[PDB]
């Protein structure tokens, strides 16, 4: 659904 | 191996070699920290540390959209408190653009959002920004998206006035990629190309815990080597292989990014090219105050 995300 | 040693040295000897034409960086909150912007991890300075005040769930939710977005004023709190008296680039900024000017840079991939890269002089098509920058700012609604320039975010940031889009009253938002936001296109189609053709990774002030920028350091082919500079070892566990007994293509110089891009940049033959480099770059900026 989307690019990937900024993730921790 | 193409590294003869697993040290700087041989690193250094590397990169003069032929075979040593195309050059990434990778770059987190380390390399700016020397210019006062704080990174993240560190103990007692880092900002994970210093965020009791502004009573988070947890310490990043400060940078998390659903939580911006629900409770905008703690980011804009912190960075009134932290918004640089003066940006001014560090020696190692200053060693990319090095890389920048003897054609040795393929790309710049940069966590960072202080646009200290762009000061040094490294261009767009240089750089994948790969969590956008403070530099511009926009109203949230997708279907306005009205732009705003740093003096107005900065008014607003100053006068404790929460950024508010002037044509649908939404909230306007630093192009920072927050926790929970995705990147931009353009560092998917960069990184397509850029790692069939890297023949050195260089890893500069960064812990490699944020993804997917981290796995970054796995899409070079497994010959390429590999140089991390950074006070503390990083993306060790195909992760990062330092020590062991199989150990081929990974140095690990530790310290100070500064100290290292000196050290490196002296073994080099750039020595008094990169202090030559600094100097004029900081009194052009110390001119433009
Ligand atoms: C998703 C997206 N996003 N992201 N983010 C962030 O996160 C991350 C972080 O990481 P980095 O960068 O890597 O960092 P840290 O973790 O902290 O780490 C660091 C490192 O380094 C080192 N060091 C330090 N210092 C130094 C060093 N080394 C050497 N030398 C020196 N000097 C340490 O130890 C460690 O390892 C990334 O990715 C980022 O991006 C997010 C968030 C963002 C936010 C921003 C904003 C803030 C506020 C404002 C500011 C302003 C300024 C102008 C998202
Ligand atoms: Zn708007």
């Amino acid at each position: 659904e989307a690019l990937p995300k900024a993730t921790g | 191996r193409l590294l003869d040693e697993l040290t700087l040295e041989g690193v250094a000897r590397y990169m003069q070699s032929e075979r040593c034409r195309r050059v990434i960086c990778l770059v987190g909150a380390g390399i700016s920290t020397s210019a006062g912007i704080p990174d993240f991890r560190s103990p007692s300075t880092g900002l994970y540390d210093n965020l009791e005040k502004y009573h988070l769930p947890y310490p990043e939710a400060i940078f998390e959209i659903s939580y911006f977005k629900k409770h905008p004023e703690p980011f804009f709190a912190l960075a009134k408190e932290l918004y640089p008296g003066q940006f001014k680039p560090t020696i190692c900024h200053y060693f990319m653009r090095l890389l920048k000017d003897k054609g040795l840079l393929l790309r710049c991939y940069t966590q960072n959002i202080d646009t200290l890269e762009r000061i040094a002089g490294l261009e767009q098509e240089d750089l994948v920004e790969a969590h956008g920058t403070f530099y511009t700012s926009h109203c949230v609604s997708a279907s306005c998206r009205h732009e705003y320039p740093l003096s107005w975010m900065k008014e607003k940031i100053f006068s404790e006035v929460t950024p508010k889009c002037e044509d649908c009253q939404s909230l306007v938002k630093p192009d920072i990629v927050f926790f929970g936001e995705s990147l931009p296109a353009r560092f998917f189609s960069c990184m397509q190309s850029d790692f069939l053709k890297v023949d050195l990774l260089l890893v500069m002030g960064t812990s490699l815990q944020v993804q997917p920028f981290a796995s970054l350091i796995s899409k070079a082919p497994l010959s390429t080597p590999r140089l991390l500079i950074n006070k503390e070892k990083a993306g060790q566990s195909g992760g990062m292989d330092f020590d062991s007994k199989k150990a081929y293509r990974d140095v690990a110089w530790l310290g100070e990014c500064d100290q290292g891009c000196l050290a490196l940049a002296e073994l080099l033959g750039w020595k008094k090219e990169l202090e030559d480099l600094v100097r004029r770059e900081h009194a052009s900026i110390d001119a433009q105050s």
